[PDB]
Order: structure tokens, then C-alpha cells, then sequence
């Protein structure tokens, strides 16, 4: 027996590499970062390992997405001028979406350098900070300034497919009832992935991949309570928002060039904002997620769904993005209830113009208003949830890390580097 | 046609027939990430028909050499290699035999590089 | 001496002597312009040392292969095609027919490799 | 085994036998700058085994060619060249008649690639 | 006998290319973007000839170190709101005789987190960076040249040792003779897979944390007859400098806009002393009668050796401009220098600290080093020298400096940038079949 080298054997190593952009008005991650797209070859007898949990591709896109959104961000009209004393006085001195607003009146820069302008403008309360016809000032003011998000740049995410170089093949894992770690008996390679729409949320999935048969339960480690759980539905739940004020939008100048676009007057139907969840298609939903559930943790065990237990409005709520204004709804009325062995739930939601969004410090977006009425069509297909440290199992809504929204995408996928120079013994003989 | 990594579950011997179809698909701030990953598929590639050439293997899918099989990296049968294991699997037992066989077919060529070049000044 | 695409309308036969002149003129903000420009003349260049790797053709500049002309390609006999055609006339010809012929002489060299590769276990 | 360029000060015919050293370490503010760096050394290296192709030399460390030595270049004999020279003397002595040798090797290859095209007519 | 090409040959020769770091809290020479290191091989019978006054690795280190610099200096405050009248009394609150006028006590009106709003804020400044315009009012002194930047207060400017490291096909050659001179063939050459840890430390008049010589102190000069070449002395023992800053400086942060602090000397607690440098006058007299050995080997036995103190110009090249603790100092070595030589006790050195920082000598490029809360005290190695002579029996030496790349040539004279050559040919009795 005798070595003969082979080059081109089927053999590959687990990598971690930088996979490019792709993709079939202008976006924050815009088609001028990425690459046009064009696939699938269904490897027979490979059981792979994959790990959702330990997955660069997640630790990549996190960073890509963060980074389209700053390059989005710079070549547009950053608001220092925004910071002057506010003399700020209630709108409806009096349930409403006026009870959430103060209207603010302000001198601001004219396009002209020695030239000052009165302007007012209506800011919501979560914006302005007391200071001590009241006396206000925006809320991240003391901490940076905010470049105002650039109007012509829509919010709406593209479905990007992150692709590999050349060495590298993506392995997908077709296994329907696949967790997230484990042998794959069905593996496939493709080119690249599916189009992963980069939506920007908490404690709930938004659109998105459902799962194939049945609700899928996905955590790193189920026993540990510190470790969030990436539910995936089935059926999607159907979720309606709304801002029912009809907004008008004001342009100030404030500077050569620039223009700052506030909330002037607000007319209309002047309900707070909200979200309309199914009453009967959530409560089959989270009855498919327990029926899933208990068999983590016992068929006996109660399972309580209470809500999110403290800290920042954006972990507190659904934070999302529709329409172009950021929304942080409630969801005290979606997780409440207690499971034993036409209506509708609305789900109160405040609106923010000041957006703080990859949990950073100094950098502060200004989100401008969107003018006339907004309206939202979603599916809710996830679930992140986090479990309380008994008979009884108590699952809060969870969120916060950005990157278990697209765990949850990427979960499917795995990044390998070939190696196609291997030896073996023959019969060989070189003459 | 299986495709790229078609044969990935194949046995040895079926999977060598498609030696050609992985060997082609080794080779083909946002401009540089591009830019460093076509870089390194480059130099990926060359540091591997680098070793090829200097095993006298150059230009070659299946190259035989003059290195006989020690069976401390393996003594199973030629029977029960090409007909009933597959490329990932034989690469994980060995794994710890290939950098003595790399230096082996190193030595063996530049040993034929001098006899070839002794015999040809006759 | 005629330079690099000298014999650009010379006839065949006569350009086909002066390959090594085009051969080795196929390798050698405003900063990653160069950069990228570089890459992609390396990838070119490889890519098609690539395919004269899987053709057998490694390293030589004309190579005679074992497939048949199919003269449903080209009818041309060879006096009007080596000594009245230039290669620019030529390709305009059979670029039809291109991947038919890449393909036919990658499946032939792997047979032949194969073939060669059984010979040797005698 | 003396390392990289660890034969530098070695006779050449010493320094010969370790060219597999040198050959495999030829292909591998700190950002495009560390980038450009592996572009040069690939092209650096691709133009030198694409001139090892043209003379008939590829895949090859060791490659005795049909260019008779014009005792005009070097008039010392063998004994005190290979026996009582480094490489980096040899070097300095017929770095002049370095151009005029490689243009004798790309056409004497050029020959024999018309030479054998034409004997496998037959 | 016949042409036979080989390939991996070990030939070589002289070139230049773009050397890339490696190293083994953020630091101003960034270890994060190098790559981490791992590597010497002898070269027996090898005689290389180098130059250590035209290698370019002393540029290229040159234009590294000065591009490190200003890129660490852009993300963080500019401080164009800063150039104010600023209304300067005297610290005379517990100063020393030799510390007389030399804190100013200036109160200024800043900008707010607020835009309309104004902030009345005062600021102990340092004689050196205000100047007076007709309590007094003054300016900084360069606020009619440019804005400047405010050094970042969480980035490290203390030297981190780098590797600079040759791409495929070059390699670094490096001269293992332990009396080389920097020039001419060495006779003892070893190839290296990169250079040892040079700390890029900025200094002038004196080498300090470098590389000391292995037998005996040597003189380096480009032409020791020509005077306007400066010498490059270098030790074979280390002569340790005592730094500190007496004062017990307090930072304190003022808000000149929204996410921008201006950080200013609060009030020092106690006593106003003079920052000083302590050298050993048994040891430094030590050092210079060695030096003056080897320096009588170019001018005579019976030269007149002597050293006189820096002949004038800027600050930077009077003193013995340094910077440790993140505080520039600006020593006065007259006392270092100041001797004639024919055939316990300590020297102290009066330094002065400034905070707008030009160090490259580019005009227009600042840098306000913020205060550092407490006292600072750094021990360093005067590894070295860079003299000057001046255009008779006697010789006089002053020191010298200004160009930094002196600074870094006293590290880089033992390397050398070659790029491999691997394709010769040579005769054989081979022919090709
Ligand atoms: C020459 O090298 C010496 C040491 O090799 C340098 O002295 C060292 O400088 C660093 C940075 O200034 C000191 O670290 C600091 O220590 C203080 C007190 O421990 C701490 O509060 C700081 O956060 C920082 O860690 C280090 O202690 C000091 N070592 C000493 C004085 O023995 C010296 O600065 C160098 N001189 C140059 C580069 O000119
Ligand atoms: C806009 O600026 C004007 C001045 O240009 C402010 O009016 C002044 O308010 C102060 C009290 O803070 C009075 O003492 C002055 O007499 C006022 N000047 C006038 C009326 O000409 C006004 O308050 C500013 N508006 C804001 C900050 O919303
Ligand atoms: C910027 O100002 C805000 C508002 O004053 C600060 O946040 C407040 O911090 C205090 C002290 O912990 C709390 O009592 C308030 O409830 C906070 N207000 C809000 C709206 O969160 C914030 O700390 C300041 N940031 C900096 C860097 O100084
Ligand atoms: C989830 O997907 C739906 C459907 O694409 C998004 O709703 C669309 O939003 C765009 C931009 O606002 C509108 O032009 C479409 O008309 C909307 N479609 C429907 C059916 O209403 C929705 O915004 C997404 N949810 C997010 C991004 O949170
Ligand atoms: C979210 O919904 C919850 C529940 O409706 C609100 O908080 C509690 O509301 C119940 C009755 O509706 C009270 O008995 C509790 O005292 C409330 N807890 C509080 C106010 O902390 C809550 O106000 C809603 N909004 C937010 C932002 O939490
Ligand atoms: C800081 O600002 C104050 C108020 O503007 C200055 O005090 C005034 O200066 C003007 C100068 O024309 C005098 O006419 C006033 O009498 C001063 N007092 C008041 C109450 O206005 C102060 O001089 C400024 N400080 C600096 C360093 O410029
Ligand atoms: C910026 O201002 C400084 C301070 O006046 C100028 O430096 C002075 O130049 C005069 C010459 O007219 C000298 O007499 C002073 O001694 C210098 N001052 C110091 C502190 O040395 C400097 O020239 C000015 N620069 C520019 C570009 O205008
Ligand atoms: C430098 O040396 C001086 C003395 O020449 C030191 O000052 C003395 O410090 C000691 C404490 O160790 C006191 O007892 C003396 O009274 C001081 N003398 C004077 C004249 O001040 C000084 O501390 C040294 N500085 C260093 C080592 O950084
Ligand atoms: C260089 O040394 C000379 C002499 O030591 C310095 O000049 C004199 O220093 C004395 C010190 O007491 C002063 O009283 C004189 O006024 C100085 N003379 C002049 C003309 O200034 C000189 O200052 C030193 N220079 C440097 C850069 O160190
Ligand atoms: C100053 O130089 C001395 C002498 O080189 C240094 O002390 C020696 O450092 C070497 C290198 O690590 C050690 O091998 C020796 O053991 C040290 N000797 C002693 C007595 O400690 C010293 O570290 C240098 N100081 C600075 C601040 O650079
Ligand atoms: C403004 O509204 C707040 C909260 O709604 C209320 O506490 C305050 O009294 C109002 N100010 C008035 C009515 O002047
Ligand atoms: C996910 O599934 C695999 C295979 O069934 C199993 O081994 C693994 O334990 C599961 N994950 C967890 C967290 O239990
Ligand atoms: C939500 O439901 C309420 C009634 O339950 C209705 O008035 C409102 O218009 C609905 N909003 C959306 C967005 O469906
Ligand atoms: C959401 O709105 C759609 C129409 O846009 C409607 O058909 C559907 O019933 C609504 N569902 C809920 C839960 O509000
Ligand atoms: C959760 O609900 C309780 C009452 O049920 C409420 O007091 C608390 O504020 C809620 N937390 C949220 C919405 O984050
Ligand atoms: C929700 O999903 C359904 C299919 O499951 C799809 O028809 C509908 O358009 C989706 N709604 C969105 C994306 O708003
Ligand atoms: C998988 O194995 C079966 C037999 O076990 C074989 O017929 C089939 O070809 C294999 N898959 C591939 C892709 O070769
Ligand atoms: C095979 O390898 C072993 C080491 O595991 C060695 O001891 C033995 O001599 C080798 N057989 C040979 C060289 O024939
Ligand atoms: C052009 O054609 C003529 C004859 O038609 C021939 O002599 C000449 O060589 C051709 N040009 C080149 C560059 O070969
Ligand atoms: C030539 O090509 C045709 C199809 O274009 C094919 O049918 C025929 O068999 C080929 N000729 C030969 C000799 O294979
Ligand atoms: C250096 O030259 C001497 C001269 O005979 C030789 O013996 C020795 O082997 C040479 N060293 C190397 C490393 O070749
Ligand atoms: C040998 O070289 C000389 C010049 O050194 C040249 O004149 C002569 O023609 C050459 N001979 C051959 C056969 O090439
Ligand atoms: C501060 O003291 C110096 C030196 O005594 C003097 O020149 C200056 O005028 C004084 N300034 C003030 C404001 O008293
Ligand atoms: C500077 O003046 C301020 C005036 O408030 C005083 O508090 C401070 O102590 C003074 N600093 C010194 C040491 O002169
Ligand atoms: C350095 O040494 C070389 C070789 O001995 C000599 O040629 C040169 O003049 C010396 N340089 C100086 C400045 O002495
Ligand atoms: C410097 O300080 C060290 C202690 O850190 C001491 O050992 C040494 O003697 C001092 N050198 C002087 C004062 O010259
Ligand atoms: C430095 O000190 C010496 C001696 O004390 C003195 O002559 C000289 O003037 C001082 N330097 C300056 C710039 O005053």
C-alpha cells in the first residue's frame, strides 16, 4: 500500500469567516453594501453538527446590521442646535395621545448665523427632561446628540442572504424538528441562506420564518433560567398596530441646508396607539407553546405566563419599528395567564422620537414624524422568553440582545471551510 | 450530477469521481471585507497546489507517489476504505498521521528530483 | 518580434507562435481601486491555470487533447482555418460550442486520469 | 535541517538540496497596508511559477533544460561552482546575463511545445 | 553543460515594502489591529552589508508611529469652544520660589450641555500654554494656529512594545555583531522572522527604554567628520532617571457640550513644587567618561572632550522633552551636560509640564493632554543619546534632537529588509529528454 494524494475530496472544517451581503429609495442596509444575487445541493448521508448557540454568522450579522445602520446615519443633519431650553406646556391640560405630549417652544438657529427663530414644536413626554411654562430640555442631551434620521432612508428591511467566499460552502440543516445543537441527519449546501429581513424588535418575533410541523422550543441551556428561550411558531399570530392621530409634519430650518422636521399640530382620531392581537388565535398559540413546553419540565408542572419583569422601555416592551415611528407596546395583556394540566387583546403602545436602538450609549437617533395615520400588519412568529428561578414555572417575556432575533433566522445555518487535499493508500506506484 | 459536496456521503470510491467538482468551486469597510475574503480564497488555494507541486503532484486531481502505507496510520483493508467509508470519516482517523505523510511526500520527491536529475546527466 | 497582441490579425498558424507574448501579459478611496484591480487579474489568471489543470493541460501553452473535433462545431477543414482565420474570427465562431468543448475535455482527462491511475496498480 | 535561508552561506550544490525551504515561505495603519502586503507576495509568486511554466519547468524545483551554457556567461567549471560558490555569489556574477538566458529558455520551450505538437500528428 | 533552473534558491536582495505590526484599555499604538506574534535562524558564512542611515524601516516606522497617533486622536474631543479670553490670576497659593508664576488660575465662560445656556468655569493652565493679550486676560497659546484636540482620556500613550514583520517573500536580516557601527559589512548576519519589541518611546536629547549595547558604549554617525550630523550614542549599562510631578494635581470634568467634557486642573492639594528628574552624578559621571573613551577613538587621544548644554531652539529641542504618566515633561539637562574631559549625590534636572502638545513638529496639529489626578512618579533608562558637535583641540558635543527618527534608528541598526530572489539558473551536464 502506497500514499496517493487526492485534491478535491468532499472534506470540510468548521470556520468562521466573513460572509458576504446579497441581495435581489435608498435603506439603511441598502443594496449599495451587498451584492446581487442569482443553488441548493442536498448532500445525502452527512449528519452534521450544528450549534445556533455558537454561530459566527449571528455574531456577524449583528455587527453588519449595527453597521449599515450608522453609515445610514452620518450624511444627514445631526441635531446639536436641538439642544436649547424647551419652555414646554401641556397640550390638553386635562387618556389621549395629548395626555403623552408637551408643546415645547424653543429659540432655535436660523439659516443665517445671526439670526434667531421662535420656533415651537410637540414633543412626546418621554423625550423632555425637567429641568430644575415649565422649563424642559430633550432626553439625550447630557449624553450625546442626535442626528436626526434621515428622511429619505426607509426603516423597512430588505431581506438580505449572507453568502460564503469561495473555500467555504454554508451547510443548511433541513431537519424539521431540529432544537438548535445536535446531529442533523438532513444537510444541505446552498450557495447562501434565505432572506433574512433584518427586523428590529423585542419580546416578539415579528414576521420572519415559521417553523415547519410544530411549535419549536430553542434554548442554549433549558435547565438554566438565565438563558432566554427562542419560541418559534407554526402559524403565525397576526398583529394590527395603529397611531389613529393624524400627524402634521413641520419643517424648521436650522441651519444652511438643514431642515428639522417636528410634529406641529395634532388632529384626528386622538386614541392612543396600539396593537390588536387575535383573542382566540393567541390563546391557541400559547397552548401549542405549552403543550411544547411541558415536556421540557414535566407534564404535572404548571406553566404561568406573567409580563416582563423591569428595567428600560426597551426591554420592558415590544419595542418595534412600523411605519417609520417606534412603537413600545405593552404586552402585559399577551403574557398573563396560567396553564393546569372575533374578540381582540389590545395592547397599549407609547411612541418615541428619541431612539437609543443597539442598546449603545452616544448615539441617539431622532426619528422625524411620519405625517397622516399609520397602520401595521405583522406576524408575530417567535416568541423570547426567560424563566423565573416549586410546581409551578412562571415564563417572562425576554429580549434585549438583538442578536436572538437573528439566532433565530441563522439557526438552520452553518459556515464550513473546505478542505480538499486528502491522502489515502492505494495500489499505487509512481513509475 | 450530485454538485458541489454531491458526494460528501458517498463511499471513497464514488466520491473520487467527482474529484473536479469541488476542486472548481475553491476558487470562485464593506469593499474590504469582500475585498480580504477573495484575498484569502487566493492564498488558500496556492498554499494548497504549493504542496502538490513540491510532492511532485502538480496539475494532478489523483496523484500517485512513492510513499508506502505505514499501517500505524491505518490498518484496514483497501476492501473496507473505498467501498464501505466516507472522505469525512477517513479524515478524522487520520488526522494525526497527516503531517508525517506531508513530510514523507516531500521527501520522496525531492529524492526523485535528484536521482531523475543524477540519471539524466548519463 | 511583434509585441503584445501583435499577431492579433496574423492567421492562426502564425499567431500561435507568439503565445508566451500574451501569456505573460496577463498578470503584470483610489487606493482599494488598485487593490481590487489586482485581486481580480490574480483570480482571472488562476481560474483559467485551473481549467488547464483539469484538462491535463498544466504548465504548457499548447496542449493536444484526446477529444474528437464533433465538425459540427466547425465544418472548416484545417488549410483554411490554421492559414486563412485569425483566433479574433475564430472565437466568433465557436462561442457557441465553448462550453460543449470545456466540458468534453474535463470528463476526458479524468477518464485518462483514472485509466492511467489503474494502469499503475499492475 | 538549517531552516530558512539557513543555507544562504552554503555552497550551491549544498544549498540545492534545501530549495523546498526557501520555495514554501514565499507565499506566507495595519489594515489595507497589512492587505496589500499578502496581494504582493501572491503576485510576486504567480509571476515566477508563470515563468517556470513558460520554460517548460512547472511543478518542478530541479529543472534541467535543452539552453547549452555559453561559456560567455561563466567561464568557471563545475567543480568550482557548485563545490566552492554560494548562491548569492553566483548570483552577482550573472545577474547581467540573467534577461539574455530567460528569453533563451521561453523560446527553446516554445520549440519543444511545436516540436512535439507536430510529432504527435504522425 | 546545459542551463538547469532552479527554484528556492537563497538568494536575496536589497528592497523596501510595507513591514506590518505585531505585538505580543486602548493604547495610542494600537496591539489590537497588529497581529499577535509566535523564529531566528543563524546564517553562517553570511557577510551582509547594511546601512543604518539609509534603511527604511526608520521611515516607514516614522510615518506608522506619526499615522497611529493622529488617527487615535480623531473620535475624541476637539476643543475649539476652549479658545476664550481667559481672565488669568497667579497661583501664588503655597508655591515654591522656583514654581513662581508658573500655574495660572483662569476663569473662563463655556459653553453648556445646553446650547443657550453659558457656564462660568475656572482652570489652573500652565504658564506655557497661555499667552497674555493687551486680573489679565489671556488665550491658549494655540488658539491662532489651530483647535486642539483633547488626548483621549481612556487611550494609553505608554510605549507597547512592536514587531515589525516582513510579508512572504522578504525577509528581516539581522546583524548579530556585538561592535557593529551601523554600517559596513557584517560579518555575524542571522534571519529573523520579525524584529524584538521596540518601544516607541518619544524622547529627545536622551534614549530613554532602549536597547542597550552588549560590550562596550557606541558611537553612530552618518560622517563622524561632518558636525552637522548628529551622533547616536548608545550605552552598554543603563543610567535610571528618577521622573516625577510633585503636585497633587485634581481633574476635574466640565461639560462644554452634549457628550464632550473638558477636563481641567481642579486644585493641587497641598504645596506647589517643581517637577524634577533625578540622575545618579556618580553613575552619569561614570556614563561619560565611558563615552568620552569611544569618543576619543574619532578625534584623539588628546582631544579636549567637551559637553556644553543644548546650542537653542524650540522647547522640544532645548529639553529633554519626554512623556510618562501621561504627563509631558520638558527637563532641563544643563546639568547633564556640563564638564570638560582631558587625557549618594544626585543631579536634579528642573523640568516644566505642558498640555498643548505639538510633538511631530507638524504646526497646526495640537493635542491638550488632560490633567492626571495625583502625583506621578517614573523611573526610566537613559539607554542612550543623540549629540551634536559643534564646529582647535577641543571638541565640544551638545545635545541634540527634534527629527524623532533618530529615536528609532538607535532601535532599527541591526535590521534589514531583503526580498527572496528563489529563480537562478545555473550550469549542469543535465539535458532535457
Ligand atoms: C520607561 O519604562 C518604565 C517602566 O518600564 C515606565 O514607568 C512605568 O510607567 C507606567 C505608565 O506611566 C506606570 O504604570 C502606571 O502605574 C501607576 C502607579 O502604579 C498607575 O496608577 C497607572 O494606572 C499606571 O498603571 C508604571 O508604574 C511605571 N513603572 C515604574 C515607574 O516603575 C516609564 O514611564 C517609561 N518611560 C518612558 C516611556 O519615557
Ligand atoms: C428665546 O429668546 C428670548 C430672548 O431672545 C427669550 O426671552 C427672554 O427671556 C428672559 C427670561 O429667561 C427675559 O429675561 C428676557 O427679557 C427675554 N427677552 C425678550 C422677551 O426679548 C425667550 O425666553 C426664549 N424662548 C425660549 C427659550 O423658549
Ligand atoms: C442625563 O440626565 C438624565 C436625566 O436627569 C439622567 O437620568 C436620571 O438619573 C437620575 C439619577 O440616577 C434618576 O433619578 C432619574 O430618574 C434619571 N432620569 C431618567 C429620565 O432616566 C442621566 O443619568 C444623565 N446622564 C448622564 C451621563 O449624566
Ligand atoms: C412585517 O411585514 C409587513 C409586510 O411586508 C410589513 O408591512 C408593510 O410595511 C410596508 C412599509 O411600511 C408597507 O409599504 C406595506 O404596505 C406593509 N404591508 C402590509 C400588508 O401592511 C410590516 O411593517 C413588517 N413589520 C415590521 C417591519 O415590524
Ligand atoms: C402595562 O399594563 C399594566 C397592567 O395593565 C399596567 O400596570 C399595572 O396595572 C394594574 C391594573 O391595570 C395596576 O393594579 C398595577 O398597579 C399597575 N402596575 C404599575 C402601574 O406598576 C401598566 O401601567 C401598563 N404600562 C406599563 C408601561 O407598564
Ligand atoms: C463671562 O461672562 C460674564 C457675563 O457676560 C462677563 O461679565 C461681564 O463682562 C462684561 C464685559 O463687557 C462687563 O461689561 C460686565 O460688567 C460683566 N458682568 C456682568 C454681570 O455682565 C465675564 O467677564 C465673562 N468672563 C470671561 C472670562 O470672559
Ligand atoms: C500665533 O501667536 C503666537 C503668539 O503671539 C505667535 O508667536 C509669537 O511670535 C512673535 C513674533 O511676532 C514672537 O515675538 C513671540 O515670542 C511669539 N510667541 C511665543 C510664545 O513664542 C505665532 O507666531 C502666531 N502664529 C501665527 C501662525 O500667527
Ligand atoms: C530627587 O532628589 C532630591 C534630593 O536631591 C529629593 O528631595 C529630597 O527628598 C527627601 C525624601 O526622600 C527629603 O528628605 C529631602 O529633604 C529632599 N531634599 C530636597 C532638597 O528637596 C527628591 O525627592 C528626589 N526626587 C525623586 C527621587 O524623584
Ligand atoms: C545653557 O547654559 C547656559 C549657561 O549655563 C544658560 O545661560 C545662562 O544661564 C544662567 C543660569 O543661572 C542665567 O542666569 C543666564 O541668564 C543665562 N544666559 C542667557 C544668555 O540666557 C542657558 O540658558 C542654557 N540653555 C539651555 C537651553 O539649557
Ligand atoms: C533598565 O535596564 C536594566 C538593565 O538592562 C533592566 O534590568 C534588567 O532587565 C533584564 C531584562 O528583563 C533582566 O534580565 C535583568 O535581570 C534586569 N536586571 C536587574 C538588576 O533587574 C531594567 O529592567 C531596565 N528598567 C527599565 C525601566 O527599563
Ligand atoms: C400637565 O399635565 C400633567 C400630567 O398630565 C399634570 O400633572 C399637570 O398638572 C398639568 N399641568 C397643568 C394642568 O397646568
Ligand atoms: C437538542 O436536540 C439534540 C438532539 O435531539 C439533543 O441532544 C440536545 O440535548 C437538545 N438540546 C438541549 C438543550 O437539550
Ligand atoms: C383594535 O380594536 C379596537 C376595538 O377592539 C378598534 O377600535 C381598533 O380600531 C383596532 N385597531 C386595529 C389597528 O386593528
Ligand atoms: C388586522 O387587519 C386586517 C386587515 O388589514 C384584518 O383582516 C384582520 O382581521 C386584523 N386582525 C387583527 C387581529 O386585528
Ligand atoms: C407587569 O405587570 C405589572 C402588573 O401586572 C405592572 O405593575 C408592571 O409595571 C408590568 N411590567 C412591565 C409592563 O414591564
Ligand atoms: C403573514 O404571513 C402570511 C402567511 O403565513 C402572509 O400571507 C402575510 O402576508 C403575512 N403578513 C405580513 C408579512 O404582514
Ligand atoms: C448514500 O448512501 C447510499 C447507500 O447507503 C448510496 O446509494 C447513495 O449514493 C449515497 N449518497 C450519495 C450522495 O452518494
Ligand atoms: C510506522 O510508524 C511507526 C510510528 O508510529 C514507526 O515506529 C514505524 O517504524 C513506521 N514503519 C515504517 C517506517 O516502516
Ligand atoms: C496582415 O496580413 C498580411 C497579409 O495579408 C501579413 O503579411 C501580415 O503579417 C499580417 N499582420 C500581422 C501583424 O501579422
Ligand atoms: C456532435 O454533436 C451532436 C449534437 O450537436 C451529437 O448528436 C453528435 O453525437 C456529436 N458527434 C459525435 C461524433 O459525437
Ligand atoms: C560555512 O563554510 C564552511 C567552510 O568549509 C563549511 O564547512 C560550513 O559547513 C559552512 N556553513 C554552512 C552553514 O553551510
Ligand atoms: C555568447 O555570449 C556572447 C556575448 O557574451 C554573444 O556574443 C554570443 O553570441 C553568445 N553565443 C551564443 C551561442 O549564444
Ligand atoms: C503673575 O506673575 C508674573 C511673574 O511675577 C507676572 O509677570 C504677571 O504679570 C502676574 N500676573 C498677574 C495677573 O498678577
Ligand atoms: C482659583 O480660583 C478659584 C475661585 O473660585 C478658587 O476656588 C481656587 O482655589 C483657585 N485656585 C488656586 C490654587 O489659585
Ligand atoms: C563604520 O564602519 C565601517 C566599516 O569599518 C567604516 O567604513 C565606516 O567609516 C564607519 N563609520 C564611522 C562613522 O566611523
Ligand atoms: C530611583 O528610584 C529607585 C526606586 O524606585 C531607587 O532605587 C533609585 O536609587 C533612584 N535613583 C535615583 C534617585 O537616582
Ligand atoms: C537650565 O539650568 C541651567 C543651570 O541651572 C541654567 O543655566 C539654564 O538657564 C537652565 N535652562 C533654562 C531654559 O533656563
Amino acid at each position: 500500500l502506497w500514499v496517493t494524494v487526492y485534491y478535491g475530496v468532499p472534506v470540510w472544517k468548521d470556520a468562521e469567516t466573513t460572509l458576504f451581503c446579497a441581495s435581489d429609495k435608498h435603506n439603511v442596509w441598502a443594496t449599495h453594501a451587498c451584492v446581487p444575487t442569482d443553488q441548493e445541493i442536498h448532500l445525502e448521508n452527512v449528519t452534521e453538527e450544528f450549534n445556533m448557540w455558537k454561530n459566527n454568522m449571528v455574531e456577524q450579522m449583528h455587527t453588519d446590521i449595527i453597521s449599515l445602520w450608522d453609515q445610514s446615519l452620518k450624511p444627514c443633519v445631526k441635531l446639536t442646535p436641538l439642544c436649547v431650553t424647551l419652555q414646554c406646556t401641556n397640550v390638553t391640560n386635562n387618556d389621549d395621545m395629548r395626555g403623552e405630549l408637551k408643546n415645547c417652544s424653543f429659540n432655535m438657529t436660523t439659516e443665517l448665523r445671526d439670526k434667531k427663530q421662535k420656533v415651537y414644536s410637540l414633543f412626546y413626554r418621554l423625550d423632555v427632561v425637567q429641568i430644575n411654562n415649565k422649563e424642559y430640555r430633550l432626553i439625550n442631551c447630557n449624553t450625546s446628540a442626535c442626528t436626526q434620521a434621515c428622511p429619505k432612508v426607509s426603516f423597512e428591511p430588505i431581506p438580505i442572504h449572507y453568502c460564503a467566499p469561495a473555500g467555504f460552502a454554508i451547510l443548511k440543516c433541513k431537519d424539521k424538528k431540529f432544537n438548535g445543537t445536535g446531529p442533523c441527519p438532513s444537510v444541505s449546501t446552498v450557495q447562501c441562506t434565505h432572506g433574512i429581513k433584518p427586523v428590529v424588535s423585542t419580546q416578539l418575533l415579528l414576521n420572519g420564518s415559521l417553523a415547519e410541523e410544530e411549535v419549536m422550543i430553542r434554548s442554549e441551556n433549558i435547565t438554566n433560567n438565565a438563558k432566554n428561550i427562542l419560541v418559534q411558531f407554526n402559524t403565525p399570530v397576526q398583529i394590527n398596530c395603529t397611531r389613529p392621530n393624524n400627524n402634521t409634519r413641520k419643517s424648521i430650518r436650522i441651519g444652511p441646508g438643514q431642515a428639522f422636521y417636528a410634529t406641529g399640530d395634532i388632529i384626528g382620531d386622538i386614541r392612543q396607539a396600539h396593537c390588536n392581537v387575535s383573542k382566540a388565535t393567541w390563546n391557541e398559540t400559547l397552548g401549542k407553546v405549552v403543550k411544547q413546553l411541558r415536556k421540557h419540565f414535566g407534564n404535572n408542572t404548571i406553566i404561568r405566563f406573567a409580563n416582563s419583569s423591569g428595567g428600560d422601555l426597551e426591554v420592558t416592551t415590544h419595542s418595534f419599528n412600523c411605519g417609520g415611528e417606534f412603537f413600545y407596546c405593552n404586552t402585559s395583556g399577551l403574557f398573563n395567564s396560567t396553564w393546569i394540566s372575533n374578540d381582540s387583546i389590545t395592547l397599549p403602545c407609547r411612541i418615541k422620537q428619541i431612539i437609543n436602538m443597539w442598546q449603545r450609549i452616544g448615539q441617539c437617533m431622532y426619528a422625524p414624524p411620519i405625517q397622516g395615520v399609520i397602520r401595521c400588519v405583522s406576524n408575530i412568529t417567535g416568541l423570547i422568553l426567560t424563566r423565573d428561578g416549586s410546581t409551578t414555572e412562571t415564563f417572562r417575556p425576554g429580549g434585549g440582545d438583538m442578536r436572538d432575533n437573528w439566532r433565530s433566522e441563522l439557526y438552520k445555518y452553518k459556515v464550513v471551510k473546505i478542505e480538499p487535499l486528502g491522502v489515502a493508500p492505494t495500489r499505487c506506484k509512481r513509475r | 450530477f450530485l454538485g458541489f459536496l454531491g458526494a460528501a456521503g458517498s463511499t471513497m470510491g464514488a466520491a473520487s469521481m467527482t474529484l473536479t467538482v469541488q476542486a472548481r468551486n475553491l476558487l470562485s469597510v464593506w469593499g474590504i471585507k469582500q475585498l480580504q475574503a477573495r484575498v484569502l480564497a487566493v492564498e488558500r488555494y496556492l498554499r494548497d497546489q504549493q504542496l502538490l507541486g513540491i510532492w511532485g503532484c502538480s496539475g494532478k486531481l489523483i496523484c500517485c507517489t512513492n510513499v508506502p502505507w505505514n499501517s500505524s496510520w491505518s490498518n484496514r483493508n483497501l476492501s473496507e476504505i473505498w467501498d464501505n467509508m466516507t472522505w469525512l470519516q477517513w479524515d478524522k482517523e487520520i488526522s494525526n498521521y497527516t503531517q508525517i505523510i506531508y513530510g514523507l511526500l516531500e521527501e520522496s520527491q525531492n529524492q526523485q528530483e535528484k536521482n531523475e536529475q543524477d540519471l539524466l546527466a548519463l
